[PDB]
């Protein structure tokens, strides 16, 4: 929700109707929050949001060590031909054609 | 309590993240001064060589 908020605030396009489905959308999850404090004990809740915090951490370090690997392989290295078509490779597509990024 | 402290790591593990990607030379200086963090103006004109 705050994301579609945010998309819009930088797209400028407030096309007419939009609000009302921003304030169903904020009423869904005010209900899914109110629900979420019903079903389970604040303890748990707090717990969870302690978990999803250590996550969201390793994350971004995760991501800090990969982009450092990417800006030190500038290019001597030799296109390894790995194998296994395993992965599909679609991610949020599918796209990767572009690398002609000669330097 | 616990649960602020790690968000504060979190929000300290944004720090450095945006520290080395958006602020290009600055790994070896973090080391030594302890004290007033004072948001050193970054003055962006020294890199290019060129």
């Amino acid at each position: 929700f705050l994301r579609s908020l945010h998309d819009d605030s930088i797209s400028s396009s407030v096309h007419p109707g939009k609000e009302d489905l921003r304030s169903l959308s904020h009423q869904q999850w005010m209900s899914m929050a109110e629900k979420v404090w019903n079903t389970h004990t604040p303890n748990h809740i707090l717990a969870a949001l302690e978990r999803l915090t250590l996550n969201s951490t390793q994350e971004l370090k995760k991501l800090q060590f990969s982009q450092a690997a990417d800006l030190s392989k500038g290019p001597s290295c030799q296109l390894k031909e790995f194998s296994e078509p395993i992965t599909q490779s679609r991610s949020c597509n599918e796209s990767t054609h572009l690398d002609p990024q000669e330097t | 309590d616990k649960y602020l402290s790690l968000e504060e790591q979190s929000t300290a593990a944004l720090t450095s993240f945006t520290k080395e990607h958006f602020f290009e030379g600055m790994s070896k200086f973090v080391e030594g001064s302890d004290e007033n963090f004072q948001l050193v103006q970054l003055n962006v004109n020294s890199f290019g060589e060129d």
